[PDB]
RNA sequence: GGUUGCGGCCAUAUCUACCAGAAAGCACCGUUUCCCGUCCGAUCAACUGUAGUUAAGCUGGUAAGAGCCUGACCGAGUAGUGUAGUGGGUGACCAUACGCGAAACUCAGGUGCUGCAAUCU
RNA sequence: GAGAACAGAAAUCUCCAGUAGAACAAAAGGGUAAAAGCCCCCUUGAUUUUGAUUUUCAGUGUGAAUACAAACCAUGAAAGU
RNA sequence: GCUCGUAUCAGUUUUAUGAGGUAAAGCGAAUGAUUAGAGGUUCCGGGGUCACCUUGACCUAUUCUCAAACUUUAAAUAUGUAAGAAGUCCUUGUUACUUAAUUGAACGUGGACAUUUGAAUGAAGAGCUUUUAGUGGGCCAUUUUUGGUAAGCAG
């Protein structure tokens, strides 16, 4: 308390977004920074967030002005490709990570080459390079504040990515079920992550045991009468899906954005002038001194 | 008015001091352990004192925190011979509050030998819902004016929870 | 005995007496303390270029 | 060891050599009180403010100052009593004045290197000092004008230089004119601060003017 | 004993100008350099990997070498009575670009604009810069605005 | 226009107190089987947008607000300084001529703008 | 600063404020706040080859340092270092 | 002497763009010092009424004076670079470099570039090399300035 005036004037304030804590910058001063020799090339983070109830991807590279970004994928239009409860889950991370890399690769124009992998047998392999052709798209994992964690679903959008055919330099140490003991990663471990096998176990042991919880937790998964058996399909049903098009269909955005000004600026605080503030003051003078 | 602004505990800290190391530590951990049923933490010296037998990184003193539907348990049963009745003083700027006991292992579980008898201090941190917005590593910010703990809103809390009441001096 | 240690007098009279000229900077400076990947990358597209010159004088 | 005369160090030959962390054995100043008379005394009852203003530029002993301090009170309060002025020393003596002292015996050649390592031992504390700046600031009444003139040209003869005394316009140690002064106190816009006053700003938050000044906002109401 | 560090006389040459200290702005990393370009040092203090020497605070040279992290930077050093061309390794937190070149840049291609219209119509657009020319002659009127009088003010103390 | 994610300039953006927040978003919020991490699922990790909330965060507004930024024929052409004199002054320093020229003070105004993409009565 | 048995100015724990008023082996200065500080984890790049360059400078040496190349490693999830 | 003949130049100015941290200025800006007060304390001492007259500091708003080894700010002079045919613009060729790429970088090939070929003034010839002499005790003056009380003192 009591904050003095020298300390306010002396207070060097970080940037803007190290204030709001969204940006490591320390950690973004050497992802964007790019080797000299490259001159114009950009250098494009894959970046992941896990906001509540939705999951963001996108790919970004920077300008002088500001991060562009080439596409974003996000986890609100996973619906249109079958995934409709649980947006937020370890599989749809993973889903989301392959949408995003089968939506740059088809808008670069490589999507009829490095096609990732149609079957998901959950083993690490990475893209390599075919013989004698454009080199697979390289974009760097920028995951931002959240803590590196064995099995966290920010990884999961690496396999994810990793696995449609985008080449994103990584270890198998951060994927989930990674053994310490032995450097083998289980393929049927991560299978079940994929399709929610960490999910489904769930399901069902809740369902042998009780239906209290069982009725709370996973409403809409009983809304649609569907089992944990059936986890696995759609999941597989959406990754062909997204594997047939990525080529981001928006929404249909009615009350289009100068009616959604109009509504906003109605209920929009406003700011007042120097004729406001005169006045304001001059009513607050004479009110202290109406007979106080 | 507001049903998710009401207080609630957030951790009681289970602070003990002891001089030395030894057995006396050891015996000051496992009576901890059957305390709060979770094993607790030997906070290290920090300094020289020269008088209280203290050498820097010795590890001078035992606590543990508790949290959830075990803390309202184990304040409960620590409160109990405080007789849900307090002092005005002990009340921090903050709201958050401690007094110290003088022994547990018979307080309430059964007595064992080899264990000694070890007075030793709660403190209680009590804070409203919303505490992960100062502790959450993005997007951390503050707490608002009306979201903080004072005084009377804490004493106030102690009235109508376990009826309790303050200023028994 | 003692002697005067230092001074800077006289120097800039002599420094300007026969000028301080410029090093006469040279088109196609020192190809020297380059990047080697650049430098005997640049070795290679001067020997292409050199070819398809040639070829196209015949 | 006796002191060396006052014209040996009068110039402001060297930089400023403070006192400091570098400096640690420094002798204390001579002079240690700077205000006299009724300093616990308010604004209004003191308007006449006179001035001992130094023309040249020189180093004042911080001894000079005692001495001046002490002739320029001596005599003012033996003519119009202790409390009818507030006599003010407005220079510090901050400058450290370095001696390189020589033995005086017969063979000193032969303990003394002359000059190699001569660098100067702390001697004592002198006030550097400009031109047009002030010395001495005398607040008192107007009545009491000429005294006050009188201590303050009984001063200058225990000041190097030549110094002047000038009557301020200012009202006593304010930065305001008489005229634009009075219109302030007029108007309620000055509050007693024991030796000085505070005036009211029209910038700042309104409640605390309000707390802290209410005559004047009474006043425009009226 | 006298010292000749290499960053001796350096107290305030390699401060953090007030209010502005801790990491550096990413705008200095995403700076384009070729080879060629004119650079100005300025030492960021924060970076010690590749500092300048005091030397070279301020110095304007072209760049001859562009690295991983840093680029080569020549210079004209002040030595006896001869120019020597002097060669840096810089990290790009030590480097800015010159706006000196883009000031020459965007006047040529005004010149060469005006060279453009000046071959279709109106021929010599007079392309040289002419510094400040004299003033011509003027009418000032004094209507409304009659020569008021003035006089020297009499010395007074102001204190 | 609001919101989110990534940013650029890095306080006109900060700080202290109070106020408002439709829709959407955000956030708090709920549960530990799994991965994971702690004395402690408080942080982290996972599962659910379901049980609720605008209380807080956040956004914006308010303050003759502190601060910060800009400008002023405001201080001030002042301090200072380059050049000149067989200028003054014993000296200290000062004046003048031809140039450059502040800082503090005073007052006025302002209190984020914007890039890419997405979303929203 | 507020507190908490023993425990006091100072033994340990918690909260609030805290632009750095601490620490960074050692002089002083510069520099650093999701770090260059503290705690933890893993390691040896304190490795090899030579060269180029900066400082002292005769543009000699020595020392120190900078930026690379070819490797080979370390670490990290990676960018990177 | 040599290579050339008005320049790839300049102890200079201007324009623009920087760099500094001296002078000055500043302490109701940090740091270190500083004179005077004024208003406000936990039972981390009232020493006497145990809360009742007597004080035990600190914080706030001021105030005076400073700083070679303090500084927000901040000159003047001095100082760096640029002010074009070795440039600008357009096109497409090489690379074992680089990019996701037929992406960029570097080097280019061809093509358009007089009233002024791209600020001012001047150029007295410009540039380059070889060789060798003497010298390597300095001193004075305005300004700045260190040690000294000062010096026809020392630096």
């Amino acid at each position: 308390d009591a904050k003095s005036s020298a300390y306010s004037s002396r207070f060097q304030t970080p940037f803007r977004r190290r204030r709001e804590g969204k940006t490591d910058y320390y950690q973004r001063k050497r992802l964007v920074t790019q080797h000299k020799a490259k001159y114009n090339t950009p250098k494009y983070r894959l970046v992941v967030r896990f906001t509540n109830k939705d999951i963001i991807c996108q790919i970004i590279s920077s300008t002088i002005t500001g991060d562009v970004v080439l596409a974003a994928a996000y986890s609100h239009e996973l619906p249109r490709y079958g995934i409709t409860h649980g947006l937020t889950n370890w599989a749809a991370a993973y889903a989301t990570g392959l949408l995003i890399a089968r939506r740059t690769l088809q808008k670069l124009g490589l999507d009829e080459t490095y096609k990732g992998v149609e079957e998901v047998e959950g083993e690490y392999e990475l893209t390599e390079a075919v013989e004698d052709g454009p080199r697979p798209f390289k974009v760097f994992l920028d995951i931002g504040l959240q803590r590196t964690t064995t099995g966290a679903r920010v990884f999961g959008a690496l396999k994810g990515a990793s696995d449609g055919g985008l080449y994103v330099p990584h270890s198998e140490n951060r994927f989930p079920g990674w053994d310490f003991e032995t450097e083998e990663i289980d393929p049927e471990l991560l299978r079940s992550y994929i399709f929610g096998g960490h999910v489904s176990q769930y399901m069902e042991e809740l369902a042998d045991d009780d239906e209290e919880r069982f009725s709370e937790l996973f409403k809409g998964y009983l809304a649609d009468d569907i089992d944990a058996d059936s986890l696995e399909d759609i999941y597989t049903s959406a990754h062909e899906a997204i594997r047939a098009d990525p080529a981001f269909k928006p929404t249909e955005k009615k009350f289009t954005k100068e009616q959604y000004a109009a509504e906003s600026k109605k209920y929009r605080q406003t700011k007042l002038s120097k004729e406001e503030r005169a006045a304001r003051v001059a009513a607050k003078i004479a009110a202290l001194a109406g007979q106080q | 008015q507001n049903p998710m602004r009401d207080l609630k505990i957030e951790k009681l800290v289970l602070n003990i001091s002891v001089g030395e190391s030894g057995d006396r530590l050891t015996r000051a951990s496992k009576v901890l352990e059957q305390l709060s049923g979770q094993t607790p933490v030997q906070s290290k010296a920090r300094y020289t004192v020269r008088t209280f037998g203290i050498r820097r990184n010795e590890k001078i003193a035992v606590h543990v925190t508790v949290r959830g539907p075990k803390a309202e348990e184990i304040l409960e049963r620590g409160l109990k011979v405080k007789e849900y009745q307090l002092r005005d003083r002990n009340f921090s700027a903050t709201g958050n509050f401690g007094f110290g006991i003088d022994e547990h292992i018979d307080l309430g579980i059964k007595y064992d030998p080899s264990i000694g008898i070890f007075g030793m201090d709660f403190y209680v941190v009590m804070n409203r819902p919303g505490a992960r917005v100062t502790r959450r590593k993005r997007c951390k910010g503050t707490v608002g004016n009306s979201h903080k703990t004072t005084k009377e809103d804490t004493v106030s809390w102690f009235k109508q929870k376990y009826d309790a009441d303050v200023l028994d001096k | 005995a003692k002697s005067k240690n230092h001074t800077a007098h006289n120097q800039t009279r002599k420094a300007h007496r026969n000028g301080i000229k410029k090093p006469k900077t040279y088109k196609y400076p020192s190809l020297k303390g380059v990047d080697p990947k650049f430098r005997r990358n640049h070795k290679h597209a001067l020997h292409g270029t050199a070819k398809a010159l040639a070829a196209a004088k015949k | 060891m006796a002191r060396r005369p006052a014209r040996c160090y009068r110039y402001q030959k060297n930089k400023p050599y403070p006192k400091s962390r570098y400096n640690r054995a420094v002798p204390d100043s001579k002079i240690r009180i700077y205000d006299l008379g009724k300093k616990k005394a308010t604004v209004d009852e003191f308007p006449l403010c006179v001035h001992l203003v130094s023309n040249e530029l020189e180093q004042l002993s911080s001894e000079a100052l005692e001495a001046a301090r002490i002739c320029a009170n001596k005599y003012i309060t033996k003519t119009v009593g202790r409390d009818a002025f507030h006599l003010r020393v407005r220079v510090h003596p901050f400058h450290v004045l370095r001696i390189n002292k020589m033995l005086s015996c017969a063979g000193a050649d032969r303990l003394q290197q002359g000059m190699r390592g001569a660098w100067g031992k702390p001697h004592g504390l002198a006030a550097r000092v400009d031109i047009g700046q002030i010395i001495f600031s005398v607040r008192c009444k107007d009545v009491n004008k000429p005294v006050v003139i009188e201590g303050l040209r009984r001063a200058r003869y225990k000041f190097p230089g030549q110094q002047k005394i000038i009557l301020s316009k200012k009202w006593g140690f304010t930065n305001l004119d008489r005229p634009e002064y009075i219109k302030k106190r007029d108007a309620g816009e000055i509050k007693d601060d024991g030796a000085f006053v505070k005036f009211l700003s029209k910038k700042g938050s309104l409640e605390k003017n309000y707390n802290e000044f209410p005559e004047y906002f009474q006043n425009l109401s009226a | 004993g006298k010292s000749h560090g290499y960053r001796s006389r350096t107290r305030y040459m390699f401060q953090r100008d007030f209010r502005k200290h801790g990491a550096v702005h990413l705008s200095t990393y995403l700076k384009v350099y070729k080879v060629g370009d004119i650079v100005d040092i300025k030492a960021n203090g924060s970076i010690q990997k590749g500092m300048p020497h005091k030397f070279y605070q301020g110095k304007t040279g072209v760049v001859y070498n562009v690295t991983k992290s840093s680029v080569g930077v020549i210079i004209n050093k002040m030595v006896g009575n001869r120019y020597l061309e002097k060669r840096l390794n810089l990290r790009v937190e030590h480097i800015k670009h010159s706006k000196c070149r883009q000031e020459f840049l965007e006047r040529v291609k005004a010149n060469a604009a005006k060279r453009a219209e000046a071959k279709a119509q109106g021929v010599a657009v007079q392309l040289k810069r002419q510094p400040a020319q004299p003033r011509e002659s003027r009418i000032v009127s004094t209507e409304g605005n009659v020569p008021q009088t003035l006089a020297p003010v009499p010395y007074e103390t102001f204190i």
